[PDB]
């Protein structure tokens, strides 16, 4: 990450491009706090 | 210092040879703020 | 359920290899590390 | 339940600087005599509070506030005034109003109005129909009593001419209105000697005949303490002190809420309020 | 009585998506039915 | 202070989620972690269990009186007027 | 330890309770009332790590985002004031 | 519904992050306006220079000590009852509950000038009364603490204006709700002194109360209970303290008009008779009467307690519960209302008679 | 030490295991119990959540160096005298 001077400066002749593109995820995690460490979160205060 | 007309003499033979100063009058209550100036030209001023 | 928290940790085991070497020398063991982290906090907000 | 909302529609004629200085002009409170759902330019102008024929006093001013009804003037269109009500109970939501007072309010001060004692007051002159409105002040309720006693103690001393008093003295100076960390100097950098004081003069001799039989039926009474009816004194003392001290000792009618935004409302300054 | 934050509950405001809100409203209504026979049976009682 | 060492037990495997893949000296970041312990070839302190329990839980039902399975039924007329 | 050969270069300076000392260290608080910046209390301010003796190596946890030493809108150098956030880097106040 | 105010403030005399919620929360006016009110009202023969120095002493090691003058916007806004209790803990008749609240609050704070901090600012609050610059026109209430957050030296806090306590909602730990609650040493409950005692409605009064002899000025501030209204609460409390009203009396300040008329016999001189050459030979011509109303007991030197109304307790029967709960690292016991309802105007009504 | 309750919920653990014969004022034997609170109806502290939770555990493999698969081996001629 870097400010628009440097990209422009590093992207001349110092690195090299190596793609146009890329794979990226397009959603995120999720956990639920169900089943029994719901019933440890209400009787005892501990969950995994 | 013992006498006020030397304290009082000091902080105008110190204020006479610099800009960095305090108001005239010293306030009885306060903290004593510099009087702000009408123009600024290279920036900030560092204190030595 | 980040709003029922009251703080959550995460665990670390390593282990670290060893070179068996000849004398005088002291002779080694396998050192195992345990360690603790602790998630902060923080928050975002926008109006209109 | 629904708010109280007040339409003051405005007559044409009005002049396109008239127009541009009331767009301003909100925020600010007035007041009615009765409280209706459609009111008139001519209820909420300085003509209603003539009494004897002639304009008010700072001690019929004081008199007035009491008994009419306070409204805060709301958006203003092109047409019409809308103003919502104050002391009856109602939801009014919105209701932000202007800073008209040289002082600061600071968050959590409670509001209370005052005619224009000192100085000269803020008044929008509508010369097409004839009629101006001028606006009370809006002062923390702390002051209200130090700004009274000392804008009607000094005018006491200007009466005392005649050598009563020694008029050369600059012992005592610079009777100053210290809040919120800032210093208003009274004399406002001139002379008002004049003008003022004619507008306030029926206040200051209704107290000086009533604080001057205060320290005269006690000595009567008790002559040790240091054909002429007493009992008539003693009931007609009471019942003109008790009389003029309620129309001074006046409440808040406002509360200075803020959220998101600045902790101090300056002179000329808009804030959000609530009803006490 | 019902008390606040159990007639906030019982009222559906507030009601987030997780399990542990739905375990607090079946508490709340368990607690309501209790105090609703109770107060019932004390009219039987009161004839006597 | 260090409660969170003892929240959950540190040495009680679960299953790793992840693994660390790095392989480093940790002995030198001793301070970006809330808890540190070096332990030697299976050193003590490892093996302990000591846990508290809810050894039940009670409570009861209440009784419920009928008016006209009393005795005191017989001095009056009961009479039902909307 | 960084020239064998003598105590101090500056007496007046170096020692404690001295000129220099008892004028910049901002323990005795002397200038605790003025507003103007003081680029030496720093360098005549001892240090306390909280946690001074639990680390050998503790030159990057200490030098990563200290905050702002003095203002950064006024026309001379002034103290920090009480609600800024800014942050600057010290290459200077870490190996004094 | 309730009435929520927020207020950005310093952390000198109050740290949110470690008061309970729900507790009761003053603001503070600016303290350049005290020296005004010094200046002027100052009986005579009496320095009002003690007040200035206190003041200036107070401020000298509580922040940065410049940005104390006027127009710096950010300024020690809010205190707590606690630490406004906890800097006169000798004043209370119960020492165990005073003194454990002091201890607790001088520890958990910063300890950095915090002992200082708590002398300096009783000693302020002493010297404001032998200059008659009341402490109660620049302390009043604000609201019940119940959201905040914090940053370096900079808080910011959330607190209920108006409206039932029990009705804000929060995030705090346990439960989403908060109920009201005073350190036990200021709680005073007239109704059990005075012996009403009865079941009903009850008001909440945020009373001060003055002890004005030369140099040994005493101020305290309690939170009063009682069934009486704001008009007769000032007799339930001139009841209670009739020592300090006679003491203050004596201790704080350090004609026969219907006989002449009834004679035509006596010299006068009508209304219309008063003219240029009747001017020099009317002073004498009359009944002299000197003496002065110099060195007598005026109002404010013979004050002993000023009181608020903040809130009503409107239930069938007044429930609160003292418990002893800790401000973390220390014990210290609290007293826990249920069902207050704040109020407000801010009138603050002085008793002198 | 009165820190009894607060190890698990006071109602909690729901289903009963055994059932109170007898309803008595248990008020007036409040210090048989180790803790004892009465409410009147729908106390707020009733409705309370808050826990601690294990966001995961993080493990690492050694990696298993063979002498012959090296490089350095090559100067050397490995014969096992047993």
């Amino acid at each position: 990450v870097t400010t628009a001077t440097l990209k422009r400066q590093l992207l001349q002749g110092i690195l090299q491009i190596d793609d146009t593109a890329a794979d990226v995820p397009v959603t995120y995690g999720e956990m639920v706090l169900q089943g029994t460490n719901l019933v440890t979160a209400l009787v005892m205060g501990k969950a995994v | 210092m013992l006498h006020d007309n030397v304290t009082e003499s000091l902080r105008r033979i110190t204020a006479s040879g610099g800009r960095l100063n305090p108001t005239e009058p010293l306030p009885i209550f306060g903290g004593l703020r510099p009087a702000t100036s009408a123009g600024i030209a290279r920036g900030q001023a560092s204190v030595c | 359920e980040l709003a029922y928290v009251r703080d959550g940790v995460i665990q670390f085991e390593v282990q670290q290899p060893m070179i068996a070497r000849d004398g005088p020398h002291p002779v080694d063991q396998p050192v195992h590390n345990y360690m603790v982290k602790r998630i902060h906090k923080r928050s975002l907000s926008a109006a209109f | 339940a629904m708010p109280f909302e007040i339409e003051v529609l405005l007559p044409g004629e009005l002049s396109p600087a008239e127009t541009s200085a009331l767009q301003k002009c909100e925020g600010k409170i007035i007041t009615f005599s009765t409280l209706r759902h459609r009111a008139s330019l001519v209820d909420i102008a300085l003509s209603s509070y003539y009494i004897n024929g002639a304009p008010p006093d700072t001690l019929s001013l004081l008199e007035a506030y009491r008994m009419r009804f306070a409204a805060v003037i709301t958006r203003v269109i092109p047409g019409k005034l809308l103003a919502h009500a104050i002391g009856v109970g109602t939801p009014t939501p919105g209701l932000f109003i202007q800073n008209t007072s040289p002082v600061d309010l600071c968050n959590g001060d409670y509001i209370c109005l005052l005619p224009p004692v000192f100085g000269s007051a803020d008044s929008i002159r509508l010369d097409s129909v004839g009629l101006e409105i001028v606006f009370p002040l809006t002062i923390p309720q702390t002051l209200m009593r130090e700004i009274i006693a000392k804008v009607v103690a000094r005018a006491v001393e200007r009466t005392a001419a005649g050598a009563q008093i020694l008029p050369h003295e600059v012992l005592r100076g610079a009777d100053v209105i210290c809040y919120n960390g800032r210093r208003y100097e009274l004399e406002t950098n001139l002379q008002h000697r004049d003008g003022s004081d004619a507008a306030i003069r029926t206040l200051v001799l209704n107290l000086m005949f009533s604080i001057n039989e205060g320290c005269l039926l006690l000595l009567a009474l008790i002559p040790t303490l240091l054909r002429f009816p007493i009992y008539e004194t003693i009931s007609s003392w009471i019942s003109t002190s008790s009389r003029l001290g309620d129309t001074l000792g006046t409440r808040a009618i406002l509360r200075v809420c803020v959220f998101d935004g600045p902790s101090t409302v300056h002179p000329g300054d808009r804030t959000a309020v609530i009803q006490v | 009585a019902i008390a606040s934050e159990a007639l906030s509950l019982l009222s559906n405001t507030y009601v987030d998506g997780t399990e542990i809100d739905s375990s607090l409203r079946i508490r709340a209504i368990q607690q309501m039915a209790r105090n609703l026979r109770t107060v019932l049976d004390s009219f039987e009682r009161g004839t006597a | 202070s260090d409660r969170i060492a003892g929240l959950f037990n540190i040495p009680a495997g679960i299953i790793p989620t992840g693994n660390v893949l790095s392989t480093i000296e940790v002995c030198a970041h001793r301070c970006i972690f809330d808890f540190f312990k070096q332990i030697r070839s299976d050193d003590n302190s490892l093996y302990s269990a000591q846990f508290d329990i809810l050894l039940g839980t009670y409570c009861n039902t209440l009784n419920f009186v009928r008016f006209l399975e009393l005795g005191l039924s017989v001095a009056c007329i009961c009479t039902k007027f909307p | 330890v960084a020239y064998t050969d003598r105590a101090t270069l500056n007496p007046w300076a170096s020692q404690k309770h001295s000129y220099g000392d008892r004028l910049y260290n901002g323990t005795y608080n002397l200038t605790g009332a003025s507003p103007i910046y003081s680029p030496c209390f720093k360098f005549f301010t001892p240090a306390e790590v909280n946690t001074n003796c639990n680390t050998l190596d503790r030159l990057l946890m200490e030098a990563k985002a200290v905050a702002s030493q003095s203002s950064t809108d006024t026309e001379y150098q002034f103290k920090r004031p009480p609600g800024s956030t800014e942050m600057t880097q010290d290459p200077c106040g870490l190996f004094q | 519904t309730t009435q929520l105010i927020q207020q950005v403030s310093l952390t000198d005399f109050f740290r949110p992050d470690i008061e309970h919620a729900g507790s009761i929360v003053l603001i503070l006016r600016h303290p350049s306006d005290m020296i005004g009110e010094a200046n002027t009202l100052t009986q005579a023969g009496r320095d009002p220079d003690v007040l200035l120095e206190g003041l200036r002493n107070l401020f000298n090691a509580c922040t940065a000590p410049w940005t104390v003058g006027e127009g710096g916007g950010l300024r020690a806004y809010v205190t707590s009852l606690s630490f406004i209790a906890a800097c006169r803990a000798e004043e209370y008749t119960d020492k165990q509950a005073a003194d454990a609240n002091r201890t607790a609050i001088v520890s958990a704070y910063g300890c950095s000038r915090m002992e200082t901090r708590l002398i300096r600012f009783s000693e302020c609050l002493r010297a404001m009364v032998q200059c008659h610059v009341f402490p109660h026109r620049f302390i009043s209430f604000f609201g019940s603490l119940l959201e905040y957050t914090i940053q370096d030296n900079l808080c910011n806090i959330t607190a209920v204006a108006k409206g039932p306590q029990e009705a804000a909602r929060t995030d705090k730990t346990s439960t989403r709700r908060v109920t009201a609650n005073i350190p036990a040493c200021v709680f005073w409950d007239v109704d059990k002194d005075l012996h009403l005692s009865a079941d009903g409605l009850k008001h909440v009064f945020l009373v001060f109360v003055y002890t004005q002899r030369r140099q040994r000025e005493g101020v305290r501030l309690h939170l009063a209970l009682s069934q009486l209204n704001e008009q007769c609460f000032g007799r339930g409390i001139g009841f209670l303290l009739g020592r300090i009203r006679a003491e203050n009396a004596a201790w704080g300040t350090e004609l026969p008009l219907v006989q002449l008329s009834n004679d035509p016999t006596s010299p006068r001189c009508s209304i219309g008779e008063i003219t240029g050459v009747n001017w020099n030979l009317a002073r004498q011509r009359l009944y002299q009467w000197t003496g002065d109303f110099r060195g007598l007991p005026t109002q404010l030197s013979c004050m002993y307690a000023a009181y608020t109304l903040i809130g009503t307790i409107p239930s069938e029967s007044v429930r609160y519960t003292r418990r002893m709960e800790r401000f973390g690292g220390y014990n210290v016991p609290t007293i826990w209302l249920e069902g207050v309802v704040w109020g407000g105007t801010n009138t603050w009504n002085e008793c002198y008679y």
